[PDB]
């Protein structure tokens, strides 16, 4: 019954990245001291 | 594992009490059991399981 | 249901673009002004270096900082390189008419090499050669 | 044939695609079935063998 | 649509006959 209008989204930059890994094998200890 | 009989019975009893099915209580137990443990399989074409352990006898560090 | 800007967006959504341009301009600009003022106010109270802040403050600042980014006219801003390296009323430009339109007479007769959209195209020793990100990425790796 | 322990969910799927029911009006029959817990006998291991050998049922003898 | 704007150029190159 009217004329709806949309809004242009603000461009955003976050640097490309590949897809994350499901297993995520990383270091086994957390903490600077060792 | 002989170390997990105590709690499996209690989970089964709780589900049977909370609902009415005697066959939806045997299925929800297995999900918990299979989400807490690890299974090994043989190298032949057939895949019969040959073991079952728990996910804290295998941790190496403090990473979860 | 009484805020001056909380009814503006609703009336723009309902009525649409059936009105003139100026009303839509003001209705859109009110919220933009409000957002910029809020973000600037939060940023002022902060510190500068990230080595002196807590965790929550760092996360808040890094999340809300990005709304001041601009991408299109960076080169015009930054051309003021001339001072680092060395040490106009449209008519004097070639390829541009007084009405900011292209001049075909010169570009078709005198064989004009390039068009000086901005300054620094007269003479010139600053180079600034266009590049492509992917070629550079392959070059490094 | 690969997962013979989830035959209930396959029935639930089948009743929505072939017979024609909607997702609702089954979350209401199951609830009211609970009160009258049926378990009305004939759920055993030898009850299947007798049921598969009747002369009345001939689509179940060849299986 | 509108994947990314196009940065404004300093100066542009053309050709002739």
């Amino acid at each position: 019954c009217f004329s709806p209008k949309i809004s242009t989204p603000k461009p955003s930059v976050q640097a490309p990245e590949p897809a994350p890994l499901s297993e995520e094998v990383a270091s086994v200890d957390i903490g600077a001291e060792s | 594992p002989t170390s997990l009989d105590a709690s499996a019975r209690k989970v089964w009893d709780s589900w049977y009490y909370r609902t009415g099915n005697a066959d939806a209580a045997t299925q929800q137990t297995q999900r918990w059991l299979n989400e807490n443990t690890v299974t090994f399989q043989s190298e032949g074409s057939d895949g019969k399981s040959i073991g079952m352990v728990s996910k804290h006898q295998l941790m190496v560090g403090d990473n979860p | 249901m009484c805020e001056p800007v909380s009814i503006g967006l609703g009336i723009m959504s309902v009525a649409g673009a059936t009105m003139s341009a100026s009303q839509q301009a003001k209705a859109e600009g009110a919220a933009i002004d409000a957002q910029n003022r809020q973000a600037q106010e939060m940023i002022k109270q902060m510190n500068y270096s990230d080595a002196n802040l807590k965790m929550q403050e760092r996360d808040l600042k890094e999340q809300q900082m990005a709304e001041l980014t601009e991408t299109t006219l960076n080169g015009i801003r930054n051309q003021g390189v001339r001072a680092a390296v060395a040490e106009d009323t449209v008519k004097e430009r070639a390829g541009i008419t007084e009405s900011y339109n292209r001049d075909y007479a010169a570009i078709f007769g005198n064989r004009i090499a390039n068009i000086e959209n901005t300054q620094s195209a007269i003479r010139g020793q600053g180079k600034i050669i266009k590049t492509s990100p992917l070629a550079h990425a392959l070059n490094v790796a | 044939a690969l997962y013979p322990d989830q035959a209930q969910l396959f029935s639930t799927f089948d009743q929505m695609d072939k017979i024609g029911l909607d997702p609702q009006t089954m979350i209401e029959a199951d609830k009211q079935a609970a009160s009258q817990s049926r378990e009305m006998r004939m759920e055993s291991d030898k009850a299947w063998q007798e049921l598969k050998n009747d002369s009345r049922n001939k689509d179940l003898s060849r299986l």
